[PDB]
DNA sequence: TTTTTTTTTTTCTTTTTTTTTTTTTTT
DNA sequence: AAAAAAAAAAAAAAAAAAAAAAAAAAA
């Protein structure tokens, strides 16, 4: 049961999002006095955003933080901070429909749901969609390639969809080679029309784009762009070109990420090694330009986490060319 | 057909209330292509 | 001035807009259905003196304001009456299969002549044109009530249906001998009403309209589930295998590709119920390809700067002596398989067919599991009531 | 170049907000030390209006016809820095399309 | 040269303006 | 076990609504 690349009803679950960040909001402020749409906005208010990633990995090695402090809960305090907001909420509760009420108390209880809003729909493009996503889906672990061609060909042409299926033809022309350009040609389209270098800060309850599996051009790069740079990169590799990913790369000072450094990096070590298998005087002061080039990126590298492989097989393969030359 | 885009220089023509583009390219200057005319010269 | 040369505006007059256009897609399911089913052209006539009848009483409304239910359901409904009126033997099973598949126009709003009725003011009535729905558990059967409740039937038009072709039809869906319709024509003899042809629901205009499932063809089709229940569990002469049983119930779970059998895919995967999950994960390589090959050339009917972007996704990436066999040439492959024909466990074997052909009953006829058990059980008792 | 040493010796000018902390006031205040950190310049690419639907080069034949400039962006890494070095906040800005000289290494020529 | 309106996204949300079928109560 | 007066259930396209920004306007 696969995903859906669409928005979906806005009829009653945008009315159950907010009973629930109703509730969780009241409960909240009764625990933080006694522990001393505007109720969404207070949820997303706090926190923070991932934007970068699903969740937020952070650091074991660092401040302590130990909370021993009491185990803190009996069941008659907290149906103390239970009991109130239920009945700030049974005030509210008359408007939202049975369905919606049967709902509340469910959660209210500790349940869980069980049925999604994608089963539940039932219109007529909707519908047609959703048996395409899971044919799709079926068919490309089967390795049936030129049916699943002709599925994606498909589903783009829906006047619903959004293109959150970029790897699904990123994969696709790879394993056809039949008649059409190859994944770096829909790769490339997706680098000119979805940069948005806006650095839009949170403040939204977002709901159509979720991932950061596509976005980009806020803090951070776009997903499918830098797999551009890796696919041409291996591309260029199978001729032993790589002058024009150079150039490729230094046309964006992109000087917040240094993945895209560590590919800079790569470019002029494969153009330092491959001009020496056509060696073996002008032809040995341009190895030691890329060389120079590569000690400053790899240290330019050192601005965020670690892509350094160790840092020692990367000049290890280094003095073995200065060997040569 | 009247105009003439200036990067891809495909013919085209456009209306009032018209986007003034190319509908191939986009590019934002239209060149007024030359018709049939009757000037006379003294040679 | 110019500020009405940007959006046009009409008042009280947009549910005529509403119905001048309204006649408009009328017209193209009309047309389409004397040609592609060659339907006759009086039968036209028939509608045209049908429209004009519902929409005199929608003139003879008292008050000036709207307050009138209309739908799209309502259109395909005064489509039902003309062809059992003139008595064309069609049915609630074909209507499903037709807008379903997509043949005929029932979802789409843009074929309106839009530059002259969409322009003006939309903002509801395509939420009620465009086909944003299934009928979920028989609308139509509500649909039916609501227009003979409008206009008058016993006396106007032959409320019947010619039910020995749909039990005709029924039969030579599955894979039974033609016995079993002379089995079950007794039956409709026996219990249904001092032996009449089957009449159309009667001009119901509460507006919860009864419990009483005193529709048509619910009639007929819980009527076929009690004869293959007595005809099977009282075959006294042993004129039945335990072999045979399984030969049909093996056939009936083959899936061979035709036009029948893909059109009912497509009615599948509307399905709002189970077991629609598994309905489109255990296709093969051939049957998605006639979805898909469907599905290139009549999803061409969609509904409906940026194009340049478009035009070059769609540029480089492109979509690029019959095999498949007649109606009748696997029905003849599907008989000549339960060719075996010439004990307390023949019960489960009995027990299993019900549940395939209610379930085929089911998706065919936009009908809920649940109304087909109050219908059939209403009519179990009221076919013991005349015999015990 | 000479635009990244330009910005080096320029220095880091800092103001004061002067809260006494509550605490021989040797408290001033806060040390705000802004400073510009790394310069440079784009080529010229020019969005058909907004979302950068597709970001196309810029050549200057187009530029004189359409009777405008030919233009590259500016882009200042600004650094602002809390408290001689605890808080620092790095943005990089848009401060305008300044010209450039046209065959050099800014031109697409 | 200071605030700057004027404008434009930009996705998320409300409005509008109807249609389809409920539930308990008696016979 | 079947005829009735109170509502709710949906639904979907178009106008709007805070956030942020491009970046001239002008005296
Ligand atoms: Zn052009």
């Amino acid at each position: 049961m696969f995903e859906v690349p669409i928005t979906l009803t806005n009829r009653k679950f945008a009315q159950r999002r907010k009973l629930k960040y109703q509730y969780i909001n009241y409960i909240s402020r009764r625990f933080d006095r006694i522990s001393k749409s505007d109720e969404e906005r207070k949820f997303w208010k706090k926190y923070e955003k991932p934007e970068k990633s699903f969740e937020i990995w952070r650091t074991v090695s660092s401040q302590n933080k130990q909370p021993i402090n009491k185990q803190k809960m009996t069941y008659h305090n907290f149906k103390k901070i239970e009991k109130i907001p239920l009945r700030k909420m049974e005030i509210p509760l008359l408007h939202c429909t049975k369905e919606n009420k049967l709902y509340f108390q469910s959660i209210s209880r500790g349940l869980e749901p069980l049925k999604t809003s994608t089963s539940e729909v039932r219109n007529y493009r909707t519908r047609h969609i959703v048996t395409l996503t899971d044919l799709l889906h079926l068919n490309v672990s089967r390795h049936n390639w030129s049916l699943a061609y002709k599925i994606f060909a498909t589903l783009i042409r829906i006047p619903g969809v959004q293109i959150k299926s970029l790897w699904g033809i990123g994969v696709e022309i790879l394993d056809n080679l039949s008649n059409s350009s190859s994944g770096l040609d829909f790769l490339q389209w997706m680098c000119q029309i979805y940069s948005s270098k806006s650095r839009f800060v949170q403040n939204i309850n977002y709901r159509s784009i979720v991932p950061p599996f596509q976005t980009g051009s806020r803090t951070h790069t776009a997903k499918f762009a830098i797999t551009y740079l890796w696919s041409s990169l291996i591309n260029c590799q199978k001729s032993m070109l790589i002058d024009k990913i150079s150039e490729w790369v230094l046309t964006p000072p992109f000087m917040e990420d240094a993945e895209v450094w560590f590919i800079y990096a790569s470019c002029h070590l494969l153009k330092a090694d491959t001009l020496s298998r056509q060696f073996v005087d002008i032809k040995i002061n341009q190895v030691i330009k890329h060389i120079h080039y590569v000690r400053t990126f790899l240290k330019i590298c050192l601005d965020k986490g670690g892509f350094a492989v160790p840092s020692r097989l990367i000049e290890n393969q280094l003095k073995s060319f200065e060997s040569r030359l | 057909l009247k105009y003439i885009c200036a990067e891809c220089s495909s013919k085209l023509s456009l209306s009032r209330t018209d986007a003034v583009r190319c509908k191939d390219c986009g590019h934002r200057i239209l060149l007024k292509a030359r018709t049939k005319r009757l000037v006379q010269f003294e040679a | 001035q110019s500020h009405k040369k940007f959006k046009k505006l009409i008042g009280h007059e947009a549910k005529l807009l509403f119905l001048k256009s309204f006649q408009f897609i009328l017209k193209r399911q009309i047309r389409w259905l004397i040609t592609e089913m060659r339907f006759p052209k009086e039968f036209e006539h028939v509608a045209k003196i049908i429209w004009l009848k519902i929409l005199k009483t929608i003139n003879d409304q008292p008050q000036e304001e709207l307050k009138l239910q209309l739908h799209m359901t309502s259109t395909i409904s005064i489509l039902y009456l003309a062809s059992t009126h003139l008595s064309l033997p069609v049915y609630t099973c074909d209507y499903i299969k037709w807008i379903c598949t997509a043949k005929m126009p029932y979802f789409q709003a843009s074929e309106i002549l839009p530059k002259s009725w969409r322009i003006q003011l939309p903002n509801y009535y395509v939420s009620i044109l465009e086909g944003s729905i299934s009928p979920f558990n028989g609308q139509l059967y509500n649909k039916i009530a609501l227009t003979c409740g409008m206009i008058h039937f016993k006396e106007f038009f032959n409320s019947e249906i010619s039910c020995q072709g749909l039990l005709l039809k029924l039969v030579m869906q599955c894979a039974l001998p033609p016995e079993f319709y002379f089995y079950t024509k007794q039956v409709i003899e026996f219990e249904e009403t001092d032996i009449r042809n089957l009449t159309l629901w009667e001009r119901t205009d509460e507006r919860h309209t009864g419990r009483v499932s005193n529709h048509a063809e619910l009639r007929v089709l819980s009527y076929f589930m009690l004869t293959i229940n007595w005809m099977l569990s009282f075959d006294r002469d042993r004129q039945y295998p335990l072999k045979w049983i399984l030969s049909l119930t093996e056939s009936l779970t083959q899936r061979t590709t035709t036009s029948e059998s893909i059109g009912r895919n497509i009615v599948k995967v509307v399905y709002p119920d189970k077991p629609t999950s598994s309905d489109y994960f255990q296709w093969s390589e051939e049957e998605t390809l006639e979805f898909l090959k469907w599905m290139e050339k009549q999803f061409l009917p969609t509904q409906t700067d940026q194009k340049i972007a478009r035009r070059k996704l769609y540029k480089i990436f492109p979509l690029d002596s019959t095999h498949q066999l007649t109606f009748i040439e696997d029905l003849q492959e599907r008989y000549a398989k339960q060719t075996p024909f010439f004990p307390p466990a023949r019960k489960e074997a009995i027990g299993r067919l019900l549940t395939h052909i209610a379930s085929q009953l089911l998706v065919d006829f936009a009908i809920s599991k649940e109304q087909l058990k109050d219908c059939i059980s209403r009519i179990k008792n009221a076919c013991l009531h005349r015999m015990n | 170049g000479l635009l990244n040493l330009g910005v080096k010796d320029i220095g880091e000018k800092v103001i004061f907000d002067g809260k006494p902390l509550n605490s021989n006031s040797g408290y001033l205040g806060n040390k705000l030390s802004v400073s510009v950190e790394q310069v440079s310049i784009a080529k010229p690419m020019s969005n058909d209006g907004v979302s950068s639907a597709v970001e196309r080069k810029v050549y200057p034949s187009e530029s004189r016809q359409r009777l405008t400039s030919y233009r590259g962006k500016l882009l200042l890494k600004l650094k602002w820095s809390v408290n001689n070095g605890e808080e620092n906040l790095f943005e990089v800005r848009d401060c305008g399309g300044l010209p450039v000289m046209l065959q050099s290494n800014r031109c697409h020529l």
